[PDB]
């Protein structure tokens, strides 16, 4: 009867419905399925609208009743979304009732200006030496993490979001940062042992799931993204800061590869859309460090990239590097080796070492940047005596930045650990025991100081009675060591 | 065409610059020592 | 209500109807043939027409041929009696041996297992070989993928794991031949009979067969990896028993899509594959795994086009797996088997607090050296072993026992062979490979520890060819 | 032992200058496998293009 | 005129003209709008039909939606009013300061100057690198290029020229924030109000700005350059004065048609592009120049995608250069920053005619030692640098050295690296390498030269370095 | 046809890669997606349902066999290209001929290293 | 600077002196000017003569001056003129065809043009059929034979 | 021009490399089939044809004569990419350049062992 | 390259022998 707000299924394959009918549709608008089914209305043409189907297309035949919604893609947003796992569309997925959000935020709204923004000031802590010390994240930053399959990516993202239990539980409220993992493409068994293993170290109470997998459609897999985006925003504007990480983007491009080559859209390099490295720039451009006028808050990013054969200079991978503040090559031959997390410090950049490092950190961070600097000039080898006692300062600082699985060390911690390495007790140490030495190290520290690891948190620094106390405590833990 | 060994970075390019930078730091303190005599 | 043809090319076939459409997924049954022809529906061109893809050969069809429809998709029987049967990609028995007659039927196409029905408990599995779980050991109730080029060994490798953990399992087993070898579906069946996992006379049979091979169309090569899916789907969920999948090759359910994704009429993606490479892997491999109240641990077979890894085929499943074990062709060629890659194969029960702390540490160093010992190659091709250092000289000299240490005689593999298969348990493996790290037996050659099982054969080897004079 | 070095010198550079002749020649079997694979896939791009206008 | 929505595929826009039809290059109203949306007509399709391209998001449009022809281009404000003030690519501020009201406007399409307006006065620019100045040194009235690989150093190069010629310029500037990061336009307005180029509660403004950042869709970043350039016609045409453009990125301009080739129906080209490439880049990098009337000083950050310089982007724009700046990052990995490559950027200008025979003789001294450099490094690869001779050992120290003194620190990136910002004066750099090349530097460590300014700075670090070793 | 009939056959396509060569060309004048070196996505599938048609029959099927020899050639020595692994993950194994060994003299001029044979083990005299 | 045409003008010559049969040279896709220095090479040696009938060549060509089509079919041209010196007076012929690379690639410019998806590294999709059509006319017959002698230019010194 | 009517010219394109951007760009929009990097068929036809025209004259046609020093730009110095293959298979000779020779000072940076002239060896005087 | 295979195992299969000599010797 009516064809201005309702339309009839021409064709339908591959979750490409054509519709005719649906005159005064919207560009990007959601609509009704006479199944139940949702979809997104991207296409409009002359005499039909493309429109892609959310969910398995088995139920959509041919003569189909297409309702209009009449508003624009969103998604729910507020507090309410953490400690559940949802979907694409903002849909519970884990059993636990329907969760109720007050507000609705539009999935593909244009990131903040010029005048909005502000320079990234406070230090966003993941916990991992190697991290905080050489490649320093700050709020609002992105920082791209990039390497083979299986090189530990998501690994990193785990432990960044369990480290934030020291500030969330914590009385500071500028210092809390809530978590968002996007899960794109990854299978559900995966999803499964990583919101498990939140839920067994208390970070789930602070973290939002938005699982989009292999067995979901790719506008699913598409949205996914922005959809978690657009819930991280939330927090920006309203004074609050928040973490989101996309895993991942690679498998994300190609949902949109197959959505676009459905719709009958021309393809580019290697299959893909032309308008592949705009998918990934307002995406990203959306993570920024409001100023004091707007909030104050902001959105920090973590992006990953499947790169292979560590062929980084492709085509996807090359895209999010350039769009990104930073990134972190994660590599294979060091990962193999032992080295794990396996970040490589000589091509990992972060692009803001200042204020992103605490002054206590940027201490002893600063002078092992440089020594490991010189080292890596000088490491194929293993003579001249003086540069003898070099090679080993590299291999023994080498073997601090190994770090195991689900521990992530405070700001105030990591500073200890590298204070041995760095002022020279650990050379005569051979490097075999380093980890041995560390792992006792750090568990008698926390246990008995905890004194000395609180002075350096008020001082904020490593002052010069704190320098003192720490100088007897490693001699006298090295003796004992050792003998 | 010149230089090709250090561009493609294999094991002769890495060992070739690791091999330059051990020579001219025996020779920067050698220079640096040099320097002690002429100050003093 | 009655169809008529309206278009064949090749294996895709459009029916036009007049009333009562039917939806995708669909079977159908084409009359007036002498062998059961069934349709698939794939799309809803319009006007009242859909596009089909042909289960069987599409040779004979003529246009306006009438085609009824079933009213559901491929609908296949499920159960005990399945076990010991030979089945193809549309449920018809095909070892004549009557028909499978059973209480209970199941669709091919059925959704992913949800979120809340997954499964956490990660268990190690004991192979037996000694590159497997040192480097990458498999997991109970897991997803283990074996890589290779043509003809590097994968077939072997996966039949050594069905003579080892399927015989010693108390539960039930499924393999599916998907558009491999029909030689080898004969092989396997008798053999399986003859060792008594499959018994004819009696109803004890442990492993339920399912096969659409090469000399299937791309209809069935593409749709039988889901009929041998859904057997194992029955014992997961409405038993709650411990399946294990056998499909060889699951390479084959993706080259089979791209076969029809052309004639389907869609615009083509990056090395000539369908654009919807992942989507299709994604919706199969997803309820191939273990839930809440049942399990299954797949064992899959991964073709790998040209011995390039970067093929999106092969490439795609890698995220699908929990075990991944990559089959080299020049590690074959100098006579290692397996010819696992012991810098590139991987998994993810790999952590001190799974295996332990000594197995962590003892897998990492020999991977360490084996990448040490990679690095050097260009000074030894051109410059030589004597340009090396002195230090750098005992460090290859031991990868290369560590590498000829990693390679296993196989029980499969007697027939050919001639030397006996062996099977060294896990704690004498890692106290093999730490020996050789920290040492201890430097002194002896290299083509004592080739092919050989724990380290106290290999130092017995060395005498015998110590008395070379 | 000058008269030995030299001899010996002769042969090790001999050895790896005909070593090195080996692995250009691989190398360029393998150039002209993976040059002709580029002129391939970047025209079935402009192929794939073309006929989805 | 009316006209209709008829299609909307992405950021393309068909609209249904009744009678008149607009030209190409046209902007079109479109009501029932919030923000303003201004669309640029690309192609006649026919039957009183026309194609367009969006300056910004295009979700919530409708067809039938009407849209109204403005009877011109896209017109921008032009004048004295758009110093110190941010604004779109199509016209409008967003700074939150109020409209920009100019007296006098200006489409971004024009004609661009012809062969007879063209003139040829060559002269010298000083800005106060060393390696610029000395190898590759700027033409005042001319077009510069600044080359770089994914961060080697490009907006760091940029920023440094406009905190340095901006200030000693008794002029104007202009900057376009063509399809790179916010964070860095957020970064520039600020510290150009700390430095006082722009002022806020008076009229003293030197520099204008133009932003189009990689947030903006491809229509918009397609023509930022356009709206970018068309301000720094005004100060070049209308007031008889000098001008500077800076750019960065420009690459993002044929990035951003390529984005929309495939919808506009065009058959792609090499390496993705669209096969209006030199056309594209022709009608606009030619208007970016020198008349005989104004003076345009242009210098373009230039994007190459996998430090790929063969690549159809940066390769063709080297024929629209005088002065070039390759930027290496094999150079950048050793710590030698700015990675200016000095086998690789060159000048116009580099002539014993035109900047003195000891200008020249310098530098090509200085190219001809770090090219001999390369050759001895294969050697310095099988040998070592022990085994040779004693005239070759100098000229890799004395090449080592040079590399080191090209490195200079700047003042726009002191957090980076922590020591202050220099800038040395011309005949300091002509002199100070000159000195090196003579042998008047060898008993000096190579250590003291890396990242000062003067020759006399190197001298004064060698005595820090000696009393502290 | 001696197959099926309690007969056995030896059949021998030479080749294969001209054979794919002159469906490639078929293929691409249709106008279908071209994958690996131009191929279509079905240039496995010709070779695979050729191949399997020889085979070994049972007594209760006349207990006849046909046998293939199928070729293909190769280009400089490459095993590893498109065409000629598709037709090795078919065949129960194959005999590599080197260039090295056919022009230094050894004919003929089997590589022992690569060349292989399955189900042949099986089925030879006890006397070799 | 190899006596190239030395070569060829020698075997036209003593393939004529011995087994009694006259030659064919068909110019595809070459210089003009190499055409130039060819014909006249011809006549002070003595296998072409402009004054009396005792020519033992015949001169075929279509250079790069020439569209595709005309470059696609020239070696046809020449081949046919061969053809009849086998078939008909029943010669032991001899034909070059220079270059044979030019009637490849003037078969797949040809391929290109009329709208055809090329095959690997840009060819057209009948390259084997255009060249076995070509070829296997050039073959020793019950009645004679005609002995082809092809310059091959190899590309990017690519056997493959 | 000068060719016919009995005198010598001398013709310089500065470059033939842009030319076929130019001629690329002009077929792909008028929608005839791509080729190789995306070039029409005909991209050597456009060369051949230009080049060809550049001859020497005989006496009895005017003995006038008109010299082509055509201009490639290779990309790092690769003689065997597409374009420049065309164009080297041409001409009658080439002068390659190089960036190496360049910078060591060798001015103009003429590669002797590469650069050679076949026809003009003949055209010169005996005193050279 | 081939003959780094070549010389590698010339090498080893020397050192390989020399170690079966030792330990024949050390064996009686
Ligand atoms: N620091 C570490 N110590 C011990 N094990 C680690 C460490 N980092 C990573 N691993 C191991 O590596 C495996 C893979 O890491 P991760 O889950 O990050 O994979 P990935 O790189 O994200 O790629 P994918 O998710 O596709 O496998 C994990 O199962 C984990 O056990
Ligand atoms: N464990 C092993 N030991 C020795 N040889 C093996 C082993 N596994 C495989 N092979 C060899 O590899 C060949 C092919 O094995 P197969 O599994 O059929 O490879 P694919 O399945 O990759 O085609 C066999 O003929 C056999 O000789
Ligand atoms: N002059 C310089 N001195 C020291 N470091 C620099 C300099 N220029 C760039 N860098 C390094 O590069 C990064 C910034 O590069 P950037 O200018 O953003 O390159 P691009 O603009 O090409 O991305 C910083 O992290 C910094 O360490
Ligand atoms: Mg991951
Ligand atoms: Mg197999
Ligand atoms: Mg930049």
């Amino acid at each position: 009867v009516d064809l201005e707000e309702t339309g009839r299924v021409l064709s339908i394959g591959d979750g490409i419905a054509r519709v005719h009918g649906l005159r005064n549709v919207q560009a990007e608008e959601m609509v009704e399925f006479s199944s139940g089914l949702k979809g997104m209305s991207l296409n409009l043409e002359p005499d039909n609208v493309g429109v892609v189907v959310f969910g398995n297309d088995k139920l959509i035949k041919e003569g189909d009743i297409v309702k209009r919604t009449g508003a624009i893609v969103d998604v729910p947003v507020g507090e309410e979304l953490l400690g559940r796992v949802v979907d694409a569309l903002g849909n519970a997925i884990d059993g636990k009732g329907p969760i109720g959000s007050k507000a609705r935020r539009r999935v593909g709204l244009k990131a903040p200006g010029i005048i909005p923004r502000i320079s990234v000031r406070e230090p966003m802590q993941t916990g991992i030496k190697a991290v905080d010390s050489l490649v320093p994240i700050g709020r609002g930053q992105r920082e791209l993490i990039i390497g083979d399959r299986q090189t530990g990516k998501t690994s990193i993202a785990i432990d960044t979001i369990i480290n934030q239990k020291r500030f969330n539980d914590g009385t500071d409220e500028k210092k809390k940062l809530y978590c968002i993992y996007v899960a794109i493409g990854q299978k559900r068994s995966t999803v499964a042992q990583l919101v498990k293993r939140l839920t067994d170290a208390d970070a789930m109470k602070y973290t939002i799931v938005v699982s989009a997998t292999a067995s979901d459609a790719a506008p699913l897999q598409y949205l996914a993204p922005y959809s978690g985006c657009s819930m991280g925003e939330y927090f920006r504007d309203n004074g609050k800061h928040a973490l989101i990480i996309y895993d991942d983007l690679s498998k994300q491009a190609v949902a949109y590869r197959q959505m676009s080559l459905l719709l009958r859209r021309p393809p580019g390099r290697e299959a893909y859309p032309g308008d592949v490295f705009y998918l990934h720039s307002r995406l990203l451009e959306r993570a920024a460090k409001m100023n004091d006028a707007f909030g104050g808050g902001s959105l920090t990013a973590l992006p990953v990239i499947e790169t292979q054969a560590g062929d980084v200079s492709a085509y996807i991978p090359t895209n999010v590097i350039s769009i990104t503040d930073g990134q972190i090559f994660l590599e294979t031959e060091l990962f193999y080796k032992g080295i794990r997390p396996a970040i490589n410090v000589g091509l990992s950049v972060s692009r803001v070492g200042s204020a992103a490092q605490t002054r206590a950190m940027k201490q002893v961070a600063g002078t092992m940047k440089l020594e490991l600097a010189q080292y890596r000039e000088v490491a194929a080898f293993a003579l001249d005596a003086a540069t003898q006692q070099l090679l080993s300062r590299g291999v023994r600082l080498t073997e601090l930045l190994k770090q195991g699985q689900y521990s992530p060390m405070a700001i105030e911690e990591q500073v200890a650990v590298i204070y041995a390495g760095v002022r020279g007790y650990l050379d005569k140490l051979e490097p075999s025991k380093i980890t041995k030495f560390e792992n006792a190290f750090l568990s008698h520290v926390i246990s008995q100081h905890q004194a000395l690891l609180g002075k350096i948190r008020t001082d904020g620094k490593i002052s010069e009675e704190s320098d003192a106390k720490l100088k007897e405590i490693v001699t006298n833990f090295l003796a004992g060591f050792e003998a | 065409s010149a230089g090709a060994v250090r561009d493609a970075g294999g094991a002769f390019g890495k060992r070739e610059q690791a091999e330059e930078e051990r020579y001219f730091r025996a020779r920067a303190a050698e220079q640096l020592a040099a320097l002690k005599k002429h100050h003093e | 209500t009655t169809g008529r043809i309206v278009a064949v090319i090749g294996a895709v076939v459009d029916v036009q109807f007049d009333e009562g459409l039917p939806p995708i997924l669909n079977a159908l049954e084409v009359q007036g043939r002498e062998t059961r022809l069934v349709l698939e529906v794939a799309q809803h061109l319009g006007e009242s027409t859909v596009r089909t893809i042909a289960m069987d050969g599409t040779e004979g069809l003529v246009r306006g041929q009438k085609v009824l429809d079933s009213g559901a998709p491929i609908r296949i029987p499920v159960g005990p009696e399945t076990l010991g049967r030979i089945m193809n990609v549309i449920g018809e028995p095909i070892d004549e041996r009557g028909p499978i007659k059973t209480k209970q039927f199941a669709a091919i196409h059925a959704e992913a297992p949800e979120f809340v029905e997954m499964s956490v408990e990660q268990e190690i599995l004991v192979t037996g070989i000694k590159v497997v779980d040192l480097l990458a050991p498999y997991a109970k109730g897991g997803k283990i993928g074996l890589f290779g080029g043509a003809g590097v060994g994968k077939t072997v490798l996966i039949m050594e794991l069905i003579n080892n953990v399927a015989k010693a399992h108390g539960g039930y087993s499924v393999f599916a031949g998907v558009g491999e070898r029909t030689r080898e579906g004969n092989d396997l069946y008798h053999e399986m009979i003859e060792s008594g996992v499959i018994n004819l006379k009696d109803a004890t049979s442990k492993v339920a067969l399912v096969y659409g091979q090469m000399n299937e169309p791309p209809g069935a090569r593409a749709r039988v990896a889901l009929t041998g899916l859904t057997v194992a789907e029955y014992f997961r969920d409405q038993e709650g028993q411990d399946v294990l999948l056998f499909i060889d090759n699951i390479f084959r359910f993706t080259q089979a899509g791209s076969e029809v994704s052309a004639l389907l009429g869609r615009i083509p993606s990056a090395v000539g594959y369908q654009p919807t490479l992942a989507t299709d892997m994604g919706t199969m491999q997803e309820r191939i795994t273990t839930t809440k109240k049942g399990s299954i641990t797949s064992v899959q077979a991964i073709y790998v086009p040209a011995d390039d890894l970067t093929d999106p085929a092969p490439a795609t499943t890698f995220a699908h797996l929990d075990a991944t074990t990559v089959l080299s062709r020049a590690i074959a060629e100098l006579g290692i088997y397996p010819a696992v890659d012991p810098l590139d194969s991987t998994s993810r029960i790999m952590d001190p607090n799974i295996v332990g702390s000594e197995h962590y540490d003892v897998a990492r160093g020999v991977q360490k050296i084996l990448q040490d010992y990679k690095s050097l190659q260009d000074i030894i091709a051109i410059l030589g072993m004597d340009e090396l250092s002195e230090e750098d000289k005992l460090t290859v000299s031991r990868a290369r026992k560590i590498q000829r240490f990693l390679s296993q005689p196989f029980q499969v593999a007697e027939v050919f062979t001639g030397h006996l298969g062996k099977l060294v348990p896990l704690k004498e493996t890692i106290k093999g490979f730490q020996q050789i790290l920290a040492g201890e037996y430097d002194h002896l050659p290299e083509q004592a520890f080739y092919m050989v099982g724990p380290i106290e054969e290999a130092v017995a080897k060395a005498d015998k060819l110590a008395e070379e004079h | 032992s000058t008269t030995s070095e030299q001899s010996a010198r002769m042969t090790a550079m001999d050895n790896a200058s005909k070593n090195a002749s080996e692995m250009i020649d691989k190398l360029t079997l393998t150039f002209n496998r993976t040059r002709q694979a580029v002129i391939t896939k970047e025209l079935i791009e402009i192929i794939s293009g073309a006929a989805a206008l």
